[PDB]
RNA sequence: UAUGCCAGCUGGUGGAUUGCUCGGCUCAGGCGCUGAUGAAGGACGUGCCAAGCUGCGAUAAGCCAUGGGGAGCC
RNA sequence: GUGGAAGUCUGUUAGAGUUGGUGUCCUACAAUACCCUCUCGUGAUCUAUGUGUAGGGGUGAAAGGCCCAUCGAGUCCGGCA
RNA sequence: GUCGGGUGAGAACCCCGACGGCCUAAUGGAUAAGGGUUCCUCAGCACUGCUGAUCAGCUGAGGGUUAGCCGGUCCUAAGUC
RNA sequence: AGGGAAACGUGAUUCAACCUGGGGCCCAUGAAAAGACGAGCAUAGUGUCCGUACCGAGAACCGACACAGGUGUCCAUGGCGGCGAAAGCCAAGGCCUGUCGGGAGCAACCAACGUUAGGGAAUUCGGCAAGUUAGUCCCGUACCUUCGGAAGAAGGGAUGCC
RNA sequence: UGUCCCAACGUUGGGCCCGGUGAACUGUACAUUCCAGUGCGGAGUCUGGAGACACCCAGGGGGAAGCGAAGACCCUAUGGA
């Protein structure tokens, strides 16, 4: 079976959903953790410095 | 504080229920239970509510189908508004 | 008006699984020519159709006697089985 | 699929947001809905 | 005119497949104006709308064949397709046979013709497949 | 002299150019904490008609007081 | 004779697999497709859903296979001009 | 598919009838996931539809989902917080 | 009661569902908890909350597309056929939307395919491709063998209808 | 047994003509070439001759060292893994 097109057919699972905390569709409903704001893992909001050029 | 009754849901189907089944249809706040819908209705129109059916609509609001006792007449209650 | 025998030997030039259709066309082309009329004015009563489609879309009879009449203000023919 | 009361509310808003700019606004502004979302061509969140 | 909506309606009211509902070709206009189920029933009662009859497969030729076969014909080597044990399940047939034989012996005992010792003997022999059929058994019984 | 070549003329296509700037970029002075009295952020609401933006929060493009302001406004 | 065992046999039952045609296609219907052919088909079977293992780490009846068209070290952004 | 016919400014492909066919573990019936209003009605053709369209899953406006006894809800599984 | 225009049957066979048993297997032992029963009856009151449209696929899902791909369950008892949930034909139900059409005996060429006299693998790396054989019953069956198998060995015969 | 001797005829869909729809690849310029020669030794464009009226349709693909891919082979780099 091709890992391409023919393997695209089984993708009827729901994972990342609208996050109750930040409103982005990144709340992983299996993990109960948001990939965007960290809701469900961190009380503090997710944020890293590599999200921007070092000097900015 | 929010009010239970929002406004009368008037549509062809609502009419048929009022004319043929003695039922009044309302747009009610979605946090309202059938019982709350019942009381509010009786108090607002002075009638006897027999049964209430609810349905959360694809319009973002809750719809309530309220049936009045044979004693009361929906057609008349609705005609005064 | 008259009674005419239409040859459908030329329907074999068309792929066999579609003889009916072609015959049906041949019938219209025949009349139009023999009754000096436009193929647009030629009306074929459904009898004619059911005759051509009798044994399926692939088995059309080699001839067909057809009764036609000619007239009106633009000119036309109406036809049927016999 | 089984949707929840909250979900249903959202899908609902989206459907509404999918109406066209009323004619009167055209006149009142002397003269497009950039948020038009087809159910087949577009994909909603969640 | 477009009577497609009605078609779906007639089919539900007539309680039949859409493909079986017929609309009188001369009353399209009237049928076109039909908008409510009631309007349909009405056109139905006027015979403007009817339901075609559903066919059933004729079992005539089937029955003729069934007779010839029940009488023993059309079952030659050239008419068999499955293996033999396929046409008749050997285990099933032994159950058929052994039960018949066990019933037989059962009667003769109660009947008195057989002492519970002769019976025992024959039963045990049957269970050992000594008798091809009940007929064979009776035959053996008679010395 | 068809098909056609080169240049131009009229019209078009296109949106360069010139002009314009409600936006940026940079420097400089001032100022500088918010949150369980539930913030920041988000969601959903909220208009006569209201899709977006803004505002606002079931008292919902708003309610009150005081000052200013002024014949206009929504 | 009975019995009905088997990583048993035939088998396009369903389902799974993919040998040859080096056919068709090869700006495709398709970033791995179509057809015929072929294998397995009561078992170390096939399958849905849920759930666990994460990047020098997994997973691997081992082919350096696989870990979302990405693998002799995934992807994203940063170090980075 | 064909012959008639209906509607329409306009009809090979929108609708009716007949004739002729196609699908039989599916091209039928009920559904999970997923989609998200695509469902119904009216009004339309600038977009979308491998041609056309009076049709439409398109454009626009309205309307539509009613449960003590179907699901969720409750319980506990691998396992998760 | 209901439903049917009407009649509004009776018996039978085979019997999915459902029920209830017996046997056999394991260096494999085939969940748990809530709940129910155990523990009667009358009358009355209460039974809120969330889901409910539609598609479910060669156009409503995933695959950038109205994509020839991919995508789970139940209907496995509709008829003939036959071993059969097989072929082939046909119902019920669905469809003419695997959605551009018109015309030329319609050439060359190509894709799928049928038939080819005599010869019969001379073709080719190679019988690649195609073809031959074929279902059922009866007879009959070698070397070899781990005695299980080899074996449907091979070979010979039969086969319809009335 | 059409694999072959050695091919023929036929079937269906294309192909061809017409209505409608309507891309892509590719493009320094010029360009009707052919035979020779010459040139960085593999020229439609240089040199010498020959031939050559323009346009269009269909074809099978000889040539444009045809199009497609900053050669995987080989070597080089005080490259990587
Ligand atoms: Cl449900
Ligand atoms: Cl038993
Ligand atoms: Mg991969
Ligand atoms: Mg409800
Ligand atoms: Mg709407
Ligand atoms: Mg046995
Ligand atoms: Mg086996
Ligand atoms: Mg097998
Ligand atoms: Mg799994
Ligand atoms: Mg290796
Ligand atoms: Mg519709
Ligand atoms: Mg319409
Ligand atoms: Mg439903
Ligand atoms: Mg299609
Ligand atoms: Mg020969
Ligand atoms: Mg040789
Ligand atoms: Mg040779
Ligand atoms: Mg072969
Ligand atoms: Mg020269
Ligand atoms: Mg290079
Ligand atoms: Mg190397
Ligand atoms: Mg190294
Ligand atoms: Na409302
Ligand atoms: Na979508
Ligand atoms: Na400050
Ligand atoms: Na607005
Ligand atoms: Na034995
Ligand atoms: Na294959
Ligand atoms: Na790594
Ligand atoms: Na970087
Ligand atoms: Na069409
Ligand atoms: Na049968
Ligand atoms: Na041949
Ligand atoms: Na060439």
């Amino acid at each position: 079976t091709g890992a391409g097109t023919p393997s695209q057919g089984k993708k009827n699972t729901t994972t990342h959903t609208k996050c109750r905390r930040c409103g982005e569709k990144s709340y992983h409903t299996k993990k109960k953790v948001c990939s965007s704001c960290g809701f469900g893992k961190s009380a503090k909001r997710r944020d890293y410095e590599w999200q921007s050029k070092a000097g900015e | 504080s929010w009010d239970v009754i929002k406004h009368p849901h008037v549509t062809e189907k609502a009419m048929n229920d009022m004319d043929f089944q003695n039922k009044l249809q309302f747009a009610v706040d979605d946090r309202a239970s059938k019982g709350e819908v019942a009381d509010a209705v009786e108090e607002q129109y002075d009638v006897t509510v027999e049964q209430v059916n609810t349905q959360n609509t694809m319009d973002g609001e809750k719809k309530a189908v309220v049936r009045l006792s044979e004693d009361d007449d929906a057609q008349e209650v609705a005609s005064r508004i | 008006e008259r009674v005419v025998t239409i040859p459908l030997r030329d329907a074999r030039a068309e792929p066999n699984h579609k003889r009916a259709d072609k015959a049906m066309i041949l019938i219209r082309e025949h009349l139009a020519k023999h009754f000096s009329v436009d193929e647009d004015a030629v009306r074929l009563d459904p009898s004619i159709n059911e005759a051509a489609w009798a044994r399926g879309r692939a088995n059309t009879p080699s001839k067909i006697r057809v009764r036609a009449a000619r007239f009106e203000e633009e000119g036309e023919a109406i036809v049927e089985a016999e | 699929g089984k949707k929840s009361k909250a979900t249903k509310k959202r899908l609902a808003k989206l459907d509404n947001q999918n109406s066209r700019v009323p004619a009167w606004v055209m006149l009142k502004t002397d003269e497009r809905n950039h948020k038009r979302r087809h159910w087949r061509r577009n994909d909603t969140d969640e | 005119t477009d009577l497609s909506a009605q078609k779906r309606l007639a089919a539900d009211v007539l309680d039949v497949g859409k493909n079986r509902v017929w609309f009188n070709p001369e009353r399209q206009g009237d049928i076109a104006d039909a908008i409510t189920r009631e309007d349909v029933r009405e056109l139905v009662d006027e015979g403007a709308i009817q339901a075609k009859d559903k066919k059933g497969n004729s079992r005539g030729r089937a029955r003729e064949r069934q007779k010839k076969r029940a009488k023993g014909h059309q079952k030659g080597a050239g008419s068999r397709k499955g293996k033999a044990g396929a046409r008749q399940n050997s285990k099933e047939d032994w159950e058929s046979r052994i039960r018949a034989q066990r019933t037989k012996l059962r009667e003769l005992r109660d009947e008195g013709t057989l002492s519970s010792s002769q019976y025992r003997d024959l039963y045990d022999k049957a269970g050992g497949g000594e008798f091809d059929s009940v007929a064979d058994l009776e035959r053996y019984i008679d010395a």
